[PDB]
């Protein structure tokens, strides 16, 4: 139990920001007939705590409780798979993008048993049972459409509930029947001042110039600020103005790594530079966050009208990425293709 | 399944070379008293890629059929887009002209081949063909992205025209 | 308990709906004869498709029967065409009794509404064609499609077609102040603008974005932001930001506005959707409006691909600070 | 089971005094009144009466005469009064998994006739829609039993087939006729029903059937119960096919004007007629080929067109590819016109 | 009936585009003739190699080679320089005290070889010797109890000690277990009573048929005892219970957990678990005693199998089974049974290897383990091949066969070793002339990056054989990856494609052969340059060296071009931090570990900064003191670096 969870809200009423958007959920709740959510946002803007407040104002504090079970489907191509599942008496929680193009092998079957559930527990509180869909922007094309005919044949039987971080990649279907509840990222003042009201409550005291200094590190991240800010608790027993925040390990591993492809135009360094990129793709580091860390410490050794290209090819290999199975080549075209054309750019 | 493998010992086999199908050719011909000519022989070969079954299959239709064993008989009795035709197309797409190879290509489309034996006849001659070893190399590569593009649905005359194109722009363009 | 409002404010008979005047005449002379042939109803969406021929079938059976013997179908199933294949075999397979106590003998066949009919390719199209001519006398089908073109030869040359013309700003804005005023919802008529504005004559999509907005903000008034966030519509001023960064040729300023747009929790679908209604409809030169357009193009399909959203628009706004500075 | 009365009730069932069922009017009934395939019907003759049937592979296009062709070998090959017992006709549409070929097939293969003495025959229609391991089946049955019965594949498309069952069987493909043999069939029909077609009414049905004769009967039925003449129009209107006039108009507006005016027209004309961007794809690329380009310029053209078709498949923004087709004439043909 | 059909459109008058013509431009009125006049192919006659690989000459005598091998015994002196080779290779191993057993052992034939060395007693288990450790006493301590209760049956006429009745054995396929248990039960004298899944195993029918084993004595306690009657229905000895593949479940074994259950409450004597699948026991419930067996090395499972072949009169090479045991990810019996199969068969190929660290070499055991000695002529090594340049069609197609046999797997050939078979130097990790030197290594640098371009083509836009992430996600993920095999009757009834298997895996295997020789060549010809800028006195010859692991030298091709125990610990070491049961509720996977997973390292950093330091010990209760249960190991685990 980090600051993270320890003081995360439970309720509507304690949220500190967007507080019009809580208002309006409340009203929606309040409703009786709130339709399946399509939540979206960016990493840490806190669409999981609004999601738990919604869930907390539908049903009792019972929501509060969770529990972990893993259910073993059979997939027609007769091979079954197993996948883990936050649950409650009165809602369920599920990541099907874990089965990869098997997903529509959990969202056909399991969210079918909720229905079950739903003809077979009875609480007389709500006729139906939230299911939580977490990184539904990973799902495929089938997956997606499994959800569509989903949702439309057990519309009055349960409610759903889809997070993610990009609606780009979900079906126009999907969107067309969901209300889109928007959860933008804080402001550098929210985050301070959520950041001064959780040292409070642990007894604490930071300055406004430490408490600034961590809302801007943190690039509008909550979770990565109140993360930080428990390492600066940990460096030191009083915050003073001056205090270093650590930085992240694999952030400065790639910083050095793009270092070394800047530094040295080689076949040699192209190659360390893989065996760099391997050990970072080994440490569990998704591939889509080790181009954008890339592309983000590579602009700043770039040139104006290189800027642009590097880009361009940046983008370009991360479509790739997308496309194909093993990132690590298109991971090394992009770097030995930016090393290229920094060679060429550095001959002239 | 993994144990299975494990509690056996896996042998591998690979396609049969020409030579090899080419002998055994002769052996069954030299005992059956069948006529012929090289060009069926490399006809029948063609027909089957590394198979033997294929290859005696095609061998006894063709002389069940005519009873002489020449490639036009051959290419009657299997009905393969010709390789001639495709050898043809790919020399202008070669050549840069759009226009012949979209005339050959327009051809085979409205004798009623599918876009898939079409697009795999076509790499199939591309794999043999005589130029250099780049030019080779963006043709695979294109012929394979075109392949794909059919496997997964969009198969169209207008996709392969777009490969001919594709193909013509290799080597109009560095 | 409760309904939607888009399915439960329909036209509840045929000539109850508006804008079609030839459709609706020959649709009653299908109803006369309680000979209702196949059809093929295609247009934009949100016209009234759907709505008319419900309608239809609720002249033609009992309220009671007309349940029973329609079957609403979608033509986009991801398990193949044998499912709804097997699907509509065995819903016209059963024969169960029903009769109107108004007088009138019920005619014996069945109703399909089967709805993306363009969705469908060359083949299941053909395997529909089969189901089709099977159940030629039992049960007699509708397709609900976007595009008539998009429907393979043997099923378009069987079924009577009807273009649903899409329907004025000022009926829309009349039947949604008619929903308005009828559910005691207290929204201003330039709200009603804006949302047929921003529905793009989509009036399904406004009587759901006007019930969300009912039941979102709790009884007070439907303001234009409210709408704006509901339909995930960018507001404009974000649109002229890019563009200024775009034109202003630095790169830095263009990375930020694209960080702020992205860190907003705005999509870059709509992001592309809205910087392509702003390129084609602008004084731009008709080579940059090509390679923007293009550039938009290739980017929504990467996006469609599942690509990261702050390199592909990072990439788009680059090409168009290339196009905007390579002039001046 | 069953699935069979539905056939048999269907053979003769016409209202016969108001429907016109111009496809069942004109059916062959043997070998020599099928007029297509002369090369094929011939060898399979010169197979049967030599008594060295081979297993057979008949694939192609639906409706090019493969199921009544087999049919009237069979009713020529063997009477009436054991057609029967030694005759067996399965398809893919009485599936319940595998169990049809370690079932029916399996019996009826291993053993020998009843009342007659000879060879057996097994029909098999869409013999695609098997999975690999039924075909795998189905091979091992055919190998052991290939000297007591023969076996007829019919299927749609020949890549579904694993190579072991394409190599136990001769293939043999029905293709398109050639649209001019055609005609021959349609003035007879014309001839025969009393219809007012135009020459080009006569192009427009070879091109839209792609040598299909019941497609074409379908389409010449409907347009004349529809309108009572046809033209080139009035086919195409009843079809919801692009007219070559709406295509020569989109060509002309996107080769004349600006980006924005014949975007705003085109928009409008799909709206007005109901048109797809990938059928408009379709018939642009046709009148690629006919119109004097550049080899440049068609190369540019095919290109682009060939990757906005792929990109409408993975379900993109209609509106942002059609302003690509644009884009891609605005690229090239403009500016060399204008030049 | 027959009604007719109509196409009602909302045709107004007027809009200027419901009726419109053809435009009078020039442009689009003069439409080219269409011409189907295609060249005629009967004039031309297909010549013999047109299209396919065909010579005119064939080649006699090269091959059809007879091995006829006949191998004599080995002498003493030269099994004594062999073993002492094997010595040399393996430092740590004690080669001692495992010959003269594999000698009685050995001391026509009827068995496989997985039987024939099977190890009797408990010490001749390669490798996990904590589990067997474990075992050996679990059943030292359990044999003490039956010996205990015989005492006290004579004489007639458990907190502290926590023996539990079971264990749970779970480890890969072929590391061991059974040969471990089977080897302890003959050490200790237990008779074992199997329970396979090859076998009928129902509730009813396996209560009813064992219980009485547990519950019981034995009938026959002297004489033929140590024997392994299989549970089927169509000194003193203690019985043992054996449950081989729990994970294997089917409908006819109906109850078979609850069945197990009641064996687990009211047994007597022990009871193994075997199973592979590491679900299984976090899915059953129940107290059982956990023993894993991990991995076993390679260098030591590669040293006994150097000894199985040392005592048939076979020498081979470590470097071989090396690669062999890599193929075979380490599986003791699949390696066992193919030396076996390569060795009755007459070895490999004979070359001489002068090695003092004598008869003729044999190495060349994992060329033939993946098929490429039906490809190539046995005069020809891989990397030779790879090396020099291919012009002629017949081993143009040997390349194309070999990248196709090698792409049915979804194994990438030319990138796992690509450093090993460009024209570059590798080494083991521990003015004009500049101008030509660094355009020199710029052309390599752009061959290079143009060749991983075409790769990363390949790997994105051409159809792959077998369906990647299938089950689960891509490589290198930590919350799933457990896709254990199907377990039901039912065939699968599947819609995929076989054609685009097979042309697709030709496809990629002649893009990628085509791409590799166009970098190689590019290469060689840059290389070719390089006398002129060693004339000139700069040498770029240490900017092109190729930093490879030692790990990776060991072996004659590798698999991947990744190091898999390192991952393997990553993604075990996540799944136990994440396993703690504060953090057992977190929502996402994704950011949960971009930023719990750092700030927890971190602070485990921090922490052991501080303890390192000598400030109080109240530092130390930092994780517990807000409630943190996280085992230690993984918390000195994350305090260590950052890789
Ligand atoms: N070349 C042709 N000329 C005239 N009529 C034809 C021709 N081909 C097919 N037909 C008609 O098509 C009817 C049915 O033929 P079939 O053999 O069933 O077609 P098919 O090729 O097997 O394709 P299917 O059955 O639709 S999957 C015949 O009775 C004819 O009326
Ligand atoms: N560590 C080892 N030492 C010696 N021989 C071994 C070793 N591991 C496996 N073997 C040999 O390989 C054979 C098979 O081993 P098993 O114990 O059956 O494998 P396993 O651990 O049970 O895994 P399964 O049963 O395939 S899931 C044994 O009988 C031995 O001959
Ligand atoms: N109103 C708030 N007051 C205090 N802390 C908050 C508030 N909203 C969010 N947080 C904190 O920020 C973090 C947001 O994480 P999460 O809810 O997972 O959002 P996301 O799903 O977007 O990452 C939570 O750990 C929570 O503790
Ligand atoms: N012409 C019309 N007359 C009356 N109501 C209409 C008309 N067109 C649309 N609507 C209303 O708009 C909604 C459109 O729903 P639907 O019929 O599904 O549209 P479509 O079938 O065009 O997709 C319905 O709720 C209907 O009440
Ligand atoms: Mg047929
Ligand atoms: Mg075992």
């Amino acid at each position: 139990s980090l600051w993270v969870d320890k003081y995360r809200p439970c309720s509507l009423g304690r949220l500190d920001y967007h507080k019009e958007q809580a208002a309006q959920l409340r009203n929606l709740v309040q409703c009786g007939d709130f339709p399946h959510l399509l939540v979206y946002g960016p990493s840490g803007a806190g669409k999981k705590t609004r999601i738990m407040c919604i869930l907390r104002e539908l049903y009792g504090v019972g929501v509060e409780k969770l529990r972990i079970e893993h259910q073993t489907i059979t997939t027609p191509s007769k091979k079954k798979i197993e996948i883990s599942t936050i649950a409650s008496n009165y809602h369920l929680e599920v990541n099907p993008s874990d089965a990869g193009n098997s997903d529509r092998v959990v969202i056909q079957e399991m969210l079918k048993t909720v229905a079950q559930s739903q003809q077979l527990e009875t609480n007389s509180q709500r006729d139906f049972k939230v299911v939580l869909l977490t990184e539904v922007d990973k799902l495929t094309k089938d997956a997606q459409h499994a959800l569509r005919r989903t949702m439309e044949k057990y519309m009055s039987t349960c409610r759903l509930i889809l997070c993610c971080n990009s609606t780009s990649k979900v079906i126009p279907p999907i969107r067309s029947r969901c209300l889109a509840v928007r959860v933008p990222a804080p402001s550098i003042e929210d985050i301070c001042h959520v950041l001064s009201t959780v040292c409070k409550k642990e007894g604490l005291n930071l300055p406004s110039q430490l408490a600034h200094r961590l809302a801007e590190k943190s690039c509008r991240n909550l979770r990565k600020a109140l993360l930080m800010c428990e390492a600066c608790r940990v460096q030191q027993y009083p915050f003073t103005a001056d205090q270093e925040i650590p930085e992240t390990d694999w952030e400065v591993y790639l910083r050095e790594t793009a270092n070394a492809i800047v530094s040295q135009q080689t076949p040699q360094r192209l190659l360390e530079v893989r065996g760099r990129l391997y050990e970072l793709l080994t440490h569990c580091i998704p591939p889509e966050i080790i181009m954008k860390g890339l592309l983000s410490e590579l602009l700043h050794n770039c040139d104006g009208q290189l800027k642009g290209e590097v880009a361009q090819m940046a983008a370009y290999y991360e479509h790739r990425l997308q496309l194909g199975s093993k990132a690590i080549y298109h991971l090394e075209a992009f770097v030995a293709k930016f090393m290229a054309l920094y060679k060429k750019f550095m001959e002239d | 399944i993994e144990p299975i493998q494990s509690r056996c010992a896996v042998l591998r086999y690979t396609k049969l070379t020409d030579a090899q199908i080419l002998t055994r050719l002769m052996n069954v011909i030299e005992k059956e008293r069948v006529p012929y000519t090289d060009d069926g022989l490399e006809a029948i070969i063609f027909t089957a890629q590394g198979d033997m079954r294929q290859a005696l299959n095609n061998l006894q239709s063709t002389f069940s059929g005519f009873g002489f064993i020449n490639s036009e008989n051959v290419f009657k009795v299997c009905d393969e887009p010709h390789p001639l035709l495709v050898k043809e197309m790919i020399q202008h797409c070669v050549n840069a002209n759009i226009d012949e190879a979209y005339k050959i290509l327009a051809h085979l489309w409205h004798l009623g081949y599918s876009p898939e034996d079409i697009i795999g006849n076509i790499f199939r001659v591309c794999k043999t063909f005589q130029m250099a070893e780049y030019l080779k190399l963006e043709f695979i590569k294109e012929i394979g992205y075109t392949h794909m593009k059919i496997a997964e649905g969009v198969n169209s005359l207008l996709q392969m025209a777009g490969l001919l194109a594709r193909l013509c722009q290799k080597t109009m363009a560095p | 308990k409760p309904v939607p409002w888009v399915e439960k404010y329909r036209p509840k008979c045929v000539d109850e709906v508006a804008f079609q005047e030839e459709v609706v005449a020959v649709l009653k002379k299908s109803l006369e004869g309680a000979d209702l042939p196949n059809l093929l109803f295609y247009g934009p969406p949100g016209t009234g498709k759907t709505s008319t021929i419900l309608a239809a079938a609720r002249e033609l059976f009992g309220p009671e029967l007309f349940r029973l013997r329609v079957l609403e179908l979608n033509a986009s199933d991801e398990r193949g065409i044998q499912v709804v294949r097997e699907k509509v075999k065995n819903f016209a397979q059963l024969t169960v009794s029903g009769s109107r106590s108004d007088g009138k003998p019920c005619p014996p066949f069945k109703i399909v509404i089967l709805d993306e009919a363009d969705s469908m390719t060359s083949a299941a199209q053909a395997a529909l064609r089969r189901t089709m001519e099977k159940e030629s006398k039992t049960t007699r089908f509708c397709l609900i499609c976007n595009y008539v073109s998009r429907i393979i030869e043997p099923l378009t040359s069987r079924c009577s077609k009807f273009r649903f013309k899409p329907l004025s700003d000022k009926i829309q804005q009349q039947r949604l102040l008619d929903i308005a005023k009828k559910e005691n919802v207290k929204i201003s008529d330039e709200g009603i603008a804006y949302l047929v504005k921003v529905s793009e004559g989509d009036l399904r999509k406004a009587i759901t974005f006007l019930q969300s907005a009912t039941r979102l903000t709790g009884g007070k008034e439907i303001t234009e932001k409210v709408i704006t966030d509901i339909a995930g519509v960018i507001p404009a001023e974000k649109i002229d930001g890019v563009f200024a960064a775009c034109q202003s040729g630095s790169f830095d300023k263009l990375e930020a506005v694209v960080k702020d747009l992205i860190d907003e929790g705005h999509a870059a679908t709509q992001l592309v959707n809205q910087l392509h209604d702003v390129v084609v409809e602008n004084n731009l030169s008709d080579k940059q409006k090509s390679i923007i357009t293009e550039k938009l193009a290739e980017v929504d399909k990467c996006l469609a691909d599942g690509a990261d959203e702050h390199l592909q628009l990072i990439s788009l706004c680059a090409t168009v600070m290339q196009q905007l500075s390579q002039n001046c | 089971m069953e699935t069979s009365a539905l056939k048999q009730q269907e053979q003769p069932a016409a209202t016969k005094i108001r429907n016109l069922p111009w496809v069942e009017k004109y059916r062959p009934q043997t070998l020599n009144d099928l007029i297509s395939h002369q090369d094929i019907l011939s060898t399979i003759q010169k197979f049967i009466n030599e008594d060295r049937l081979p297993h057979l592979l008949l694939y192609g296009p639906p409706g090019t005469g493969k199921t009544s062709t087999i049919l009237a070998c069979a009713k020529q090959l063997y009477k009436d009064k054991e057609f029967g017992s030694m005759v067996l006709e399965l398809n893919a549409s009485d599936d319940r998994g595998i169990d049809i070929i370690r079932g029916p097939i399996l019996s009826f293969a291993s053993t020998r006739t009843i009342f007659k003495k000879g060879f057996k025959l097994v029909i098999l229609d869409e013999a695609d829609a098997m999975t690999q391991d039924a075909q795998n089946a189905l091979r091992r049955v055919i190998e052991k039993f290939t000297e007591n019965t023969r076996f007829c594949l019919i299927c749609n498309y020949l890549s579904k087939i694993i190579p072991a069952l394409q190599s136990r069987c001769t293939r043999f493909r029905f293709g398109p006729l050639t649209p001019e043999l055609m005609v021959p069939r349609l003035e007879h029909v014309v001839e025969e029903e009393k219809v007012d077609i135009s020459e080009d009414g006569m192009k427009a049905l070879v091109t839209l059937s792609s040598g299909d004769m019941r497609r074409a009967l379908n389409i010449l039925q409907s347009t004349n119960m529809a309108f009572g003449k046809v033209t080139e129009e009035t086919v195409y209107t009843c079809t919801g096919h692009p007219l070559k006039s709406d295509i020569a108009n989109i060509l002309d507006w996107m080769l004349n004007q600006d980006f924005t005016t014949a975007y705003r027209n085109i928009t409008e004309l799909k709206t007005l007629k109901g048109l797809a961007l990938h059928d408009i794809l379709t018939e642009i690329h046709l009148f690629v080929h006919r119109v004097d380009f550049p080899s440049s310029v068609r190369i540019h053209l095919l290109t682009k067109m060939a990757d906005i078709e792929y990109r409408l498949s993975v379900g993109t923004n209609e509106k942002i590819q059609l302003s690509s087709l644009i884009a891609a004439f605005q690229v090239t043909r403009d500016l060399i016109v204008a030049e | 009936s027959f009604q007719r059909v109509v196409h009602v459109q909302q045709k107004d008058d007027g809009c200027c585009l419901w009726h419109l013509k053809p435009p009078s431009c020039p442009l689009l009125t003069k439409f080219k003739e269409l011409n189907t006049k295609v060249i005629d192919l009967s004039k031309c006659g297909i010549a013999l190699g047109e299209f396919s690989t065909l010579n005119s000459k064939l080649k006699s005598g090269n091959s059809a080679a007879v091995f006829m091998r006949t191998r004599k015994e080995f002498t003493e002196e030269v099994r004594n320089l062999l073993l002492e080779e094997i010595r040399w290779s393996n430092p740590e191993f004690s080669l001692k005290k495992y010959f003269p057993l594999l000698l009685k052992k050995q001391i026509t034939e009827d068995m496989l070889w997985t039987e024939k060395y099977q190890p009797q007693t408990a010490s001749e288990l390669i490798g996990n010797e904590l589990a067997i450790k474990k075992l050996h006493s679990w059943l030292k301590d359990w044999k003490r109890r039956a010996e205990l209760e015989e005492r006290q049956n004579l004489k007639g006429k458990e907190e502290e000690s926590r023996l539990c009745n079971t264990v749970l054995i779970t480890g890969p396929t072929g590391v061991g277990k059974t040969a471990a248990v089977y080897a302890c039960a003959q050490e200790l004298g237990f008779k074992i009573f199997e329970v396979n899944a090859s076998s009928q195993r129902s509730g009813r029918q396996i209560l009813s048929q064992l219980k009485e084993a547990t519950q019981s004595h034995q009938v026959d306690k002297q004489g033929v005892n140590s024997q392994k009657p299989c549970f089927f229905n169509s000194k003193n000895a203690t019985s043992l219970i054996l449950f081989e593949e729990v994970d294997v479940i089917f409908d006819e074994d109906a109850g078979f957990l609850n069945a197990i259950k009641t064996f687990m409450a009211t047994t007597k004597r022990p009871v193994i678990l075997t199973t592979s699948d590491p679900t299984f026991s976090l899915m059953f419930d129940g107290c059982f005693e956990e023993i894993k067996f991990s991995t076993p090395s390679l260098l030591n499972v590669a040293s006994y199998l150097q000894m199985i072949c040392l005592t048939e009169n076979f020498r081979t090479d470590v470097k071989d089974f090396v690669t062999l045991l890599t193929a075979n990810t380490c599986d003791i019996r699949k390696s066992i049974l193919y030396l076996q199969f390569w060795i009755r068969s007459g070895g490999g190929v004979l070359e001489e290897r002068p090695l003092t660290l004598l008869p003729k070499c044999d190495s060349g055991c994992a060329e033939t383990l993946f098929g490429l000695k039906n490809i190539f002529s046995p005069s020809e090594d891989l990397f030779s091949f790879l090396k020099h340049k291919i012009t002629m069609k017949e081993e143009w197609h040997k390349f194309i066969q070999l990248l196709t046999e090698f792409q049915m797997r979804n194994v990438d050939f030319l990138y796992s070793n690509l450093e090993f078979i460009l024209p570059l130097p590798v080494d083991t990790i521990p003015t004009t002339a500049g101008k030509k030197c660094s355009a020199l290594v710029s052309h390599c640098l752009n061959s290079l990056s143009e060749f991983m371009d075409n790769m990363s083509f390949l790997d994105a836009l051409l159809t792959d054989v077998r369906e990647q992430n299938k089950y689960g996600r891509n490589d290198f993920s930590w919350t799933n990856g457990k896709v254990t095999s199907g377990l039901c009757d039912e065939f699968s009834l599947e819609s995929n494609d076989g054609w685009t298997s097979q042309s697709s895996g030709e496809l990629k295997a002649a893009a990628e052969a085509l791409s590799f020789t166009k970098c190689s060549s590019a290469i060689s010809k840059a290389l070719e340059t390089l006398n002129s800028c060693k004339k000139l006195g700069r040498d770029p010859t240490n900017d092109l060296t190729f930093y490879v692991s030692q790990k990776r030298n060991n072996v004659y091709f590798s698999q991947s071009a990744a190091n898999l125990d390192n991952a393997w610990k990553r993604i075990s070491v996540i799944k136990s931090v994440f396993s703690s049961r504060s953090l057992l509720y977190v929502g996402n996977r994704q950011a949960s570990i971009i930023e719990y997973l750092p700030t927890l390292r971190n602070i485990c950093k921090t922490e052991k900064l501080k303890e390192q330091g000598k400030s109080k010990r109240r530092f130390l209760h930092y994780f517990e003191g807000i409630h943190l249960d996280i085992p230690k190991e993984t918390v000195n685990t994350l305090a260590a670096d950052f890789p």
